[PDB]
């Protein structure tokens, strides 16, 4: 069969338009999730957009397109996948009218990638350096929207102030100066000492172990000191009795030879290794932790070494596993034991205390951290960051407004109705959120059409900019103050892999079936 | 069978034309082109009169079209009203069959609940109208009535109805027993071209026919005598037999030379006693037009009967069925006949100005759309019928409308329900809810929407006070928004609200008009 | 469209139409009609719903929550699908007609579903956990109209001796505190035992084997026996490598040997001499019961087995006959013992018993009862109209139409009753005001009366997961507005 | 909402027809009346007539039409497809959930504030920059542009100028001022006369005389036949006697001789009348220089009573003598194969005629009508002071003017004003459609030039081009479009609030 002329570009359309409504409500997070049978009747329940477009059964040359667009979506970002698919649908709904209209369809294809390339330029005057930073903190809220489902979020007004404190001193340049942020950093340990309000940043590493002896001073050597990690035992372990101790023996003069006051072992130290100890005012600790000495190694600069395998020689290589430490310092901690670690040559890890009514509730808070952190790294991660809820797709509609008038020759229609198509993003996200939305759409492009007629004049007096939607309060606020932020790069990727999915759909006139 | 739901097919029947009358009521609302059997485009606002010009032989329907006449006939206002709220009770009743409940205790729940309804519309006038029949004061009563009918237009149309109510009202003190106002003294006219602002109030009734005579129009001396003559111009001849009839041509001359001198003379007897005016109903031969001319008498003509009996009670003239006689006793005065341009053509208009003071008044109405002229002139018969519900019966006392009241006595009827025991607590209950569909009509119809209106009035009319007397605002109505910024306002600004003897009368025919659908438990009929 | 919105509440009254005559204890009998002619005469509910075929997948998603509390509870199956099958009754015209959100009725229900449990912790009454004469009639649930009923006086010490035995307070603010810290699985496991008598039927706390002695002639009488537990049994990895194998057992000279798999004759020679007992054929399930009861270290290769083993806390060796078969009474754990004439008996009381201490254990977990009979569940509606006034919010439209479905439970009991529903939902509301919740509903007469006389009552975590569980399979059907097929 | 989407499509169904003939130089509608007679004319009015729709909304859109035709008379096809296009824009938003009410509240306050920036555009200008007499002539040359009349329009507007100074500049209609179309000729060559003329369909004999050179001949008007003849009575008369059969055909002649001889006494020498003359007075009215034609009109007889004051009398005994009129001078040409009569030289006449000649009848009636659009702009110029830029200039201002206000503005008007001002571009669109031009390139370099800040850049008619109206001495009325806006906005907000649609046979 072989079907072509209008009638055929009309079915593309329906086709892709069903498609379409489908994804529709599960945009954003208050979206509505979808269960998805086969033929053997069973299904899921999931809130993730990507996953539906891939067990989605479409049979249409344009839906495998969808599926490559989300899969590529995924590979890339992964942020984004309903978003891409409702753009590039849109365009083909706003094509009906340019058929009456005798637009011819290069035309259309050709404003949309002059409009892709002036737009990218577009957003470089939007996206900018972190800033902020000063009289405020515009960090706080990012976190403080994904911990209001949980127990925590009610204290997590005086928890913000020391996350982001955290997080600003374990900024290290990685690989050749990238400037990122490691999400290996900030240490978890639990410990319950007072009230909720009473928790306590630790500007540094903390470890978790005992004193051993307390005979000896707990602060000594405030200048300099070097931390040795050894996982190798100081107590006799089985594989001529004596003859275990007095191996053993030789390995600790060659601690005091190094110059090593900090002794670390992970299986104890005996009570004759000890007393040599508290004579040479070396603080000796017991049951260290074998996954805590593993980011002590990078931050100090030392290795761990559980045994020597290098011929015959038997010594702790002096200078060599000697970490760099500028003071060790002990504090009481009200019921609680630790050994602080600060001031390293370079350490790119912190440490937090959480503290909680119980240690059951502390337990569930160690994992759920790294979930409440993943929201912050993940964002300050990318050095470049635009506002999200709308404000990308609100700023252009405004910038293709009068670029249009600027170029002629049949693409002022098409940029018109490129710059429209954005719009639907933001209408579709106020469906989900009970609120009116004519309301929210129609007032947003009046904030942004009074705020761009000072902008090129380098002067403003109460014009802002960043209006974005908030779809949980249902009103209008800045998102930077509400901690939405999403990177350039997943802007970029979206909008460009939107488009190119649109063109190889309206440059098919004919589809032909064997 | 009852198995089938033929107690729900029958609500069905009216839900279905249910939403046709949910829009009729309030400014923002929508109205129905019906096209009548004459092939014209008959449009209006009032229910009452679609009712009567579509055919429906449900009689199911025709509970609510009797019902609904109720309001039209007795009452000025509440048609529409009187719709919406039958229309409510078929509606909630369908929860209380699908639980099994007779019929018995619906019909007995909407009784309790009546009495209870009624004896608390006392309590909710505040305001009394002294009935001063002020210009100022009658804008009050007449405004809403005016209102919900071409929004934008009350403003001007509210000084044309309240100028010709006091004209018609006669000077009197300290009597109530004798009647004033009278609907059909009020005849308003519409021709085509002008504006609205070109209208006025006339004490009379304007006449668009032409004068058909040289003579425009009489002087400016007061007192002119106008005689009615209900048989037409012709011969004199004799009331036993007297048939004219042709057989030889000699007396065709006699014929034509004998009317001649026949209709002369009795036009030279009239004109002696100084009558300038001759009204005849029927029609007007050629040749006493000729002699009217050079006697100075205006020819005046009315082809409607109905208005020659509003009309001896204005000018003071008697109609005679004979011709010739003209007594003294049957002729009337009129001090002011002149012609005026009314809409771009000349016509004569009768008025007067002070002497004989008649209870007769028109409404010159000018406008370019012929459709638009229909319903402001329904609308001023229906706001002067509001007039007749002034008097002793509960005509001063008043209640907030606009959904002011409807959301307020909603806190009164579920406080008596835990009150009463027995098993009109689910009655009472659902007799309250029944009142929630006025104010969410008035916000479909408005643009607004159902989540925004409905929790704001609820939240405006319960508050928590540390005393016994009420404070705040009670008034909050239904805002029609648009405008300002958000919220709602007093309805008391616009002095718009809803006469109690319209909202006491609409609640026992309302009642009675869902008690007879729900009785029916059976229907038979015929194939037509 | 709308359209998947209506078939979600359709699908779930469907479901829910066939047990609405099976709650309550005067729940009828059902006849389920099988393609190949058979018939299902139980009256069971969610005995029932694993057999029924559905087309709608939602109808999938309730049978699937059904079969979680299914195994948490015997009870209160039928009551969460009912509860929650009538939310979505009450918000059909709110959600079509009045044209209101889904989330909106959702986060209403999140709210209402806080409140509620509010006035179930107000309505409930302490009790005592220590009573054993005060868990007879809460037991008795799940013991009358059944086989059990003549002997409930014995089932009654049977199931709290395993109940008290394993809990533990361990109350303090650090670690968190579980209340009396059951556990249900490992612990009271039941293993039934053929022969014996109900009545003499008594828990035992340790480890049974039903096992026999491999060799004919054995001293019947050990003082003190202590178990050796080992993973590879003695043979060939060939008489001296058996006779090494037992020379590392025989180092602490044991005077019992319990091996894992089987023995060969070879080492029953060996161990002959030694003075010790030899038991094969044993179950890898239980060897961590039997380290707990013991204290013995379960070690792989004979050479490394530990001599902290100890054989302390033997109760008798005793290998005395029972029921034509040789047991053995090794009597932190307990092993409950059910003996009886048959195994048809004990395969029912087996089932009944398990279903009994479940119930049993809901009591000792919230030390709170709840009025049954409907009683509860009207009393939470009379708070409901309370508190919707003071909302003022558009949530307080679906707020109230929960009250409609709190009714249903109690309305169900009276349809099933014979009388007059409308008349006495009337008079029934009516009386938790001023009564302070103390009148329920009689199932046997079918005349409203109080439930202080009869003492009718049932624990709170039922009552908690009844209403948390309704919510979460309500909201869930509200939160799919459409549905798509194919792979 | 279905019915209201069947509305939707019957409003455009009547726009459709009316967008061809927007325009000078757009296209003509055929439309066969049940008569079966052939109409064809681009004025919306008359269209909009024969059409006699039962639909009830496109039944309002002829209805409206009436009320711009009667008050105004001009932008009778504009009003139309104006009201029309509200309906396509108000499409899409129903099915979004936006209620018609909120979209009809947004087109009072746009025509609120639209009526205001007329006033602003419309500036009254008399003797600055022009003359007496050129500023008529210019006007006229603005409808006669790219017409086959364009070579010969030097000699045309002469014509046009004097026929509306030839009246009171205090009331002028079109309808006054009567066109008789002359075949065969030159066009050039066409003269305009001061009086009133006929067609002269009047075929008999009795040629040859009645001169075309009167000098004062003494008009009558007629009611009755004049002539003896009898068409539909008669009667039997016979007689048995032989000698009689002479004397009994000899009689009838002396019948009207009576009432005849009261015609002379009067000395009347025009004879007009609205039913045909017979022949029998052909002759002796030549011996008294009496001149009579037959065979008249009804509707050119109205213009006899008011050129020289006349009057019509039943019968010939009561004439007075002051009811006779006279004229300067009389004409007759023979141009055609046909005598053509005209009046000339009458002070107290309230009418003209202006007589046009052609190569054929179908080409005369198109430079008739495309002359009527030019008298009406000449007519409106003395009439009203307050003129408009038009031919786009002041239709696309007045869409700009909606995007700048709707910033401010909050909620679902800002789109509904934007819809209002975009549905303006209808306008201007279909003008260059029906041109030729392109409509698309036209858009886009219109708003280019308009964004500059000047309001009165229009588009060119004659070469495609953007640029100013004022060179091209385009004129229009502020009345036409200040009403044109009101009428509009009223007939759509009476479609728009009837959701259902009712009507019963009878």
């Amino acid at each position: 069969e072989k079907i072509s002329g209008d009638d055929i570009r009309n079915q593309n359309v329906l086709a892709t338009m069903a498609v379409a409504n489908v994804v529709k409500s599960s945009l954003g997070p208050v979206g509505l999730d979808k269960m998805l049978v086969d033929d053997i009747g069973d299904f899921t329940v999931t809130n993730d957009g990507a996953t539906i477009l891939s067990l989605l059964d479409v049979q249409h040359p344009a839906g495998k397109i969808l599926v490559e667009l989300a899969q590529q979506q995924d590979r890339e970002i992964g942020d984004g996948t309903t978003s891409v698919v409702i753009i590039a649908s849109e365009l083909l709904k706003r094509a009906n009218e340019l058929v009456k209209n005798k637009i011819h369809p290069t035309t259309i294809i050709t404003g949309f990638r002059v409009a892709l390339r002036e737009a990218i330029r577009f957003i470089n005057e939007v996206l900018s350096t972190s800033v902020d930073t000063l009289g405020k903190e515009t960090l706080i809220n990012i976190a403080k929207t994904s911990m209001s489902s949980k127990i925590i979020g009610a204290d997590s007004d005086f928890f913000s102030n020391m996350v982001v404190d955290a997080l600003l001193a374990v900024k290290t340049q990685n690989s050749k100066g990238e400037i990122k942020y490691p999400v290996k950093a900030v240490n978890v340990l639990k410990a319950h000492g007072k009230s909720a309000t009473e928790s306590l940043l630790v500007p540094g590493y903390a470890l978790n172990c005992t004193v051993a002896s307390q005979a000896m001073p707990k602060r000594i050597a405030g200048g300099n000191v070097k931390i040795a990690c050894l996982d190798l035992n100081l107590q006799k372990a089985r594989m001529i009795r004596k003859r275990e101790a007095g191996i053993v023996l030789e390995r600790v003069k060659k601690i005091i030879d190094a110059g090593a006051q900090v002794v670390l072992t992970t299986k104890g130290i005996d009570d004759l290794c000890l007393k040599e100890f508290v004579e040479a005012k070396i603080m000796g600790v017991r049951r260290c932790k074998k996954e805590d000495l593993r980011r002590i190694a990078r931050a100090t600069g030392a290795t761990l070494v559980s045994s020597m395998s290098n011929l015959e020689g038997e010594e702790t290589f002096e200078s060599s596993y000697l970490g760099l430490c500028d003071e060790v310092v002990q504090a009481k901690f009200s019921d609680d034991e630790c050994i602080l670690i600060k001031g390293t040559s370079k350490h790119s890890s912190s440490s937090i205390i959480l503290r909680g009514a119980n240690d059951y509730s502390l337990d569930e808070m160690e994992r759920s951290l790294h979930d409440s952190l993943s929201v912050v790294k993940r964002t300050l991660e990318s050095g470049n960051v635009v506002p999200g809820g709308g404000c990308v797709e609100a700023a252009l509609n405004i910038y293709l407004d009068n670029f249009a008038t600027t170029v002629g020759s049949r693409e002022q229609l098409a940029i018109a109705e490129f710059a429209a198509a954005l719009l639907i993003i933001p209408k579709t996200l106020a469906v989900n959120a009970a609120k009116d939305s004519s309301e929210l759409v129609a007032k947003l492009r009046s904030y942004h059409a009074a705020s761009q007629m000072a902008k090129p004049e380098d002067v403003k007096r109460r014009s802002y900019r960043n209006y974005g939607l908030d779809l949980i309060r249902g009103k209008i606020v800045d998102e930077i103050h509400a901690g939405v932020l999403e990177p350039t790069i997943s802007k970029v990727k979206s909008l460009k892999s939107a488009l190119e999915a649109c063109v190889a759909i309206l440059r098919i006139d004919t589809m032909i079936t064997v | 069978s009852n198995a089938d739901g033929q107690i729900i097919k029958s609500i069905a029947a009216i839900r279905e034309l249910h939403q046709m009358c949910l829009t009729s009521m309030g400014p923002c609302g929508r109205n129905k082109i019906i096209v009548n059997h004459l092939g014209k485009i008959i449009i209006t606002n009032d229910a009452a009169t679609m009712l009567r010009e579509l055919d429906i032989v449900h009689p199911a329907v025709k509970v609510l079209v009797m019902a609904t006449e109720q309001q039209k006939i007795d009452m000025g206002d509440g048609t529409n009203l009187v719709m919406i709220l039958a229309g409510e009770l078929l509606n909630v009743s369908e929860k209380l069959i699908s639980m099994g409940l007779s019929a018995v205790e619906i019909i007995q729940g909407y009784n309790m609940a009546r009495k209870f309804t009624l004896k608390e519309l006392d309590e909710m006038v505040v305001g009394e109208i002294t009935d001063k029949n002020d210009k100022n004061e009658l804008l009050k009563m007449i405004k809403p009535v005016i209102s919900s009918k071409k929004y934008g237009s009350e403003d001007i149309l509210s000084e044309l109805v309240s100028e010709a109510v006091s004209h018609v009202l006669p000077v009197a003190q300290q009597a109530g027993e004798i009647p004033y106002f009278n609907v059909d003294s009020i005849r308003v006219v519409k021709i085509m071209g002008g504006s609205l602002s070109n209208s006025t109030v006339i004490k009379g009734m304007v006449f668009n026919r032409e004068p058909e005579g040289h003579v425009k129009s009489l002087s400016e001396d007061k007192k002119h005598k106008v005689a009615v003559f209900t048989c037409p111009l012709d011969i004199a001849n004799t009331e036993t037999k007297g048939t004219v009839l042709l057989h030889n041509a000699q007396e065709m001359l006699d014929f034509s030379k004998g009317e001649e001198k026949q209709i002369d003379a009795m036009m030279k007897e009239i004109a002696d006693m100084g009558v300038e005016c001759i009204v005849a109903g029927a029609g007007v031969g050629e040749l006493a037009l000729h002699y009217l001319n050079r006697y100075g008498i205006l020819v005046l003509k009315v082809p409607s009967k109905f208005e020659l009996r509003r009309l001896c009670r204005v000018c003071g003239a008697t109609p005679l069925p004979r011709l010739g006689a003209p007594t003294p006793e049957e002729l009337g005065l009129v001090e002011t006949v002149k012609t005026m341009e009314i809409g771009g053509d000349r016509v004569t208009v009768f008025k007067q100005e002070q002497g004989e003071i008649s209870r007769t008044s028109t409404i010159i109405l000018r406008g370019a759309t012929q459709n638009n002229l229909d319903d402001i002139e329904r609308a001023i018969d229906d706001g002067v019928a509001a007039v007749k519900g002034l008097m002793k019966p509960s005509g001063g006392k008043l209640l907030p409308g606009a959904g002011a009241t409807e959301i307020e006595l909603i806190s009164r009827i579920t406080k008596y329900g835990e009150r009463t025991p027995g098993l009109l607590q689910l009655a009472i209950k659902q007799f309250a809810v029944a009142f929630e569909v006025v104010p969410r009509t008035l916000a479909e119809t408005a643009g607004l929407d159902v989540n925004e209106v409905l929790p704001n009035l609820y939240a405006a009319h319960n508050v928590t006070e540390p005393g016994a007397v009420k404070t705040d605002h009670l008034y909050k109505g239904v805002d029609i928004d648009g405008e300002s910024d958000e919220g709602v306002k007093d309805i008391r600004e616009e002095n718009i609200y809803d006469m109690l003897a319209t909202k006491k009368f609409a609640i026992n025919v309302a009642t009675e008009a869902a008690t007879t659908v729900l009785s029916i438990d059976q229907i038979i009929m015929a194939k037509k | 469209g709308r359209q998947a919105q209506i078939s979600n509440i359709t699908a779930a009254k469907a479901v829910a139409d066939v047990i609405r005559t099976c709650l309550g204890p005067k729940a009828m009998l059902k006849m389920l009609l099988d393609p190949m002619g058979g018939l299902v005469l139980t009256n069971d509910g969610h005995a029932i719903l694993r057999e029924i075929d559905v087309a709608h997948p939602a109808a999938k998603s309730m049978l699937e929550l059904s079969r979680t509390q299914d195994e948490e509870v015997g009870d209160g199956t039928t009551t969460v699908i009912i509860l929650a099958g009538e939310i979505l009754a009450q918000c059909a015209p709110y959600l079509i007609e009045k044209n209101i959100h889904p989330v909106i009725i959702i986060q209403a229900l999140k709210k209402a579903l806080t409140d509620a449990l509010e006035v179930i912790k107000q309505v409930s009454k302490p009790v005592d956990v220590e009573n054993d004469a005060a868990m007879k009639k809460l037991i008795q649930a799940s013991i009358g109209t059944k086989y059990v009923i003549h002997w409930s006086e014995k089932m009654c010490e049977l199931a709290l001796d395993a109940v008290k035995t394993v809990r533990k307070d361990l109350g303090q603010t650090v670690e968190g505190e579980p209340n009396f810290e059951i556990d249900i699985k490992r612990y009271v496991r039941v293993e039934k035992i053929p022969g014996g008598d109900v009545l003499d039927s008594r828990v035992l706390k340790g480890v049974l084997l039903n096992k026999d002695v491999v060799h004919p002639k054995m001293s019947r009488h050990i003082e003190n026996p202590r178990v050796v537990l080992l993973d590879c049994p003695l043979e060939y990895k060939e008489e001296e490598q058996v006779q090494l194998m037992c020379e590392q057992i025989l180092a602490v000279r044991p005077t019992l040997v319990i091996t894992e798999k089987g023995v060969s004759d070879l080492a029953q020679h060996y161990l002959l001499k030694g003075g010790c007992s030899v038991l094969r054929r044993v179950k890898k399930s239980d060897n961590n019961r039997i380290a707990r009861v013991t204290g013995a270290t379960i070690v792989n290769r004979v050479e490394d087995l530990k001599e902290s083993d100890v054989g302390t806390n033997c109760g008798l060796f005793k290998v005395e006959m029972i029921g034509d078969e040789y047991f053995s009474f090794l009597d932190k754990a307990c092993t409950i013992m059910l003996r009886g004439g048959s195994k048809d008996i004990l395969n029912e009381i087996d089932r009944n018993l398990q279903d009994a201490m479940a119930v049993a254990r809901n009591v000792m977990l919230s030390p709170s009862l709840s009025p049954g009979g409907g009683a509860t569940e009207m009393a939470v509606s009379v708070k409901l109209a309370e508190k919707a006034k003071q909302l003022e919010g558009i949530q307080q439209w679906p707020y109230q139409a929960v009250a409609d479905a709190m009714e249903c439970i109690p309305r169900t009991l009276i349809q099933n009753a014979g009388g007059d529903p409308i008349r006495l939902l009337s008079q029934l509301r009516a009386k938790h005001a001023q009564g302070n919740f103390t009148t329920g509903i009689d199932g046997d007469k079918g005349k409203i009366v109080d439930m202080v006389s009869y003492g009718i009552w049932e624990p709170e975590v039922i009552k908690q997961q009844s209403v948390k569980t309704a919510i979460e399979s309500a909201c869930l059907l509200l939160r799919v507005d459409d549905i798509v097929s194919g792979v | 909402k279905g019915q209201i989407i069947s509305n939707i499509n019957a409003c455009v169904a009547v726009q459709e027809a009316l967008k061809p003939t927007l325009g000078p130089l757009g296209s003509d509608i055929l439309i066969v009346t049940s008569n079966q007679k052939t109409t064809i004319s681009n004025d919306g009015a008359t269209i909009l007539k024969l059409l006699d729709v039962v639909h009830p909304a496109a039944k309002t859109l002829v209805d409206i039409s009436r009320a711009q035709d009667a008050e105004v008379g001009d932008g009778t096809t504009s009003v139309t497809i104006l009201a029309g296009e509200l309906m396509k824009e108000a499409k899409p938003f129903l099915e979004e959930g936006i209620s018609s009410h909120l979209i009809m509240k947004g087109y009072r306050k746009a025509v609120s504030l639209a009526v205001e920036k007329i006033n602003e555009l419309a500036v009254d200008i008399t003797s600055e920059k022009s003359s007496g007499r050129e500023l008529l002539e210019r006007c006229a040359r603005t409808a006669m542009s790219s017409k086959l009349i364009h070579n010969n329009a030097d000699f045309f507007v002469k014509m046009c100028v004097d026929a509306v100074l030839s009246l009171d500049r205090n009331d002028l209609d079109d309808k006054l001022i009567g066109i008789k179309k002359i075949p065969g000729g030159a066009m050039e060559e066409s003269l305009f006369i001061n009086g009133v003329a006929f067609k002269k369909t009047f075929s008999y004999a009795g040629f040859e005389q009645q001169p075309k050179k009167f000098n004062n001949p003494k008009i009558l008007s007629l009611n009755v036949e004049l002539e003896l003849k009898a068409e539909k009575d008669n009667a039997e008369v016979r007689v048995e006697h032989v000698e009689d059969y002479q004397a009994i055909v000899d009689a009838e002649w002396q019948l009207i001789f009576e009432k005849l001889r009261q015609v002379e006494e009067t000395g009347a020498n025009i004879v007009l009348s609205k039913l045909p003359i017979g022949d029998l007075a052909t002759q002796f009215f030549a011996d008294r220089n009496i001149f009579c034609a037959g065979r008249v009109s009804a509707d050119d007889m109205n213009r006899v009573i008011q050129a020289v004051g006349g009057s019509i009398q039943s019968t010939t005994s009561d004439i007075k003598p002051e009811h006779l009129g006279t004229c300067a001078l009389f004409e007759e040409m023979q141009i055609g194969s046909e005598r053509y009569n005209l009046f000339q030289g009458c002070p107290q006449a309230k009418t003209c005629t202006l007589l046009l000649r052609g190569g054929a009848e179908q080409v005369i009636a198109e430079v008739e009508r495309s002359l009527h659009d030019a008298i009406m702009i000449v007519k409106r110029a003395l009439q009203n002071k307050l003129i408009v830029a038009g031919g786009g200039a002041t239709e696309m201002e007045v869409s700009k003017c909606l995007r700048d206000y709707s910033k401010t503005i909050a909620g679902k008007q800002q789109m509904i004003i934007n819809a209002f001002a975009k549905a303006l571009e209808v306008i201007p669109r279909q003008l260059c459609e029906n041109a030729g031009f392109d409509a698309i390139e036209i858009l886009n370099k219109l708003r280019l030039a308009h964004s500059k800040g000047e309001k009165w850049y229009g588009v060119v008619f004659e070469t495609e081009n953007i640029g100013d109206n004022f060179a091209k001495f385009v004129w229009e009325p502020a009345l036409v479009k200040i009403n044109a806006l009101n009428s509009a906005t009223e007939a759509t907000n009476l479609i728009l609030s009837v959701d259902e649609t009712i009507t019963n046979k009878g």
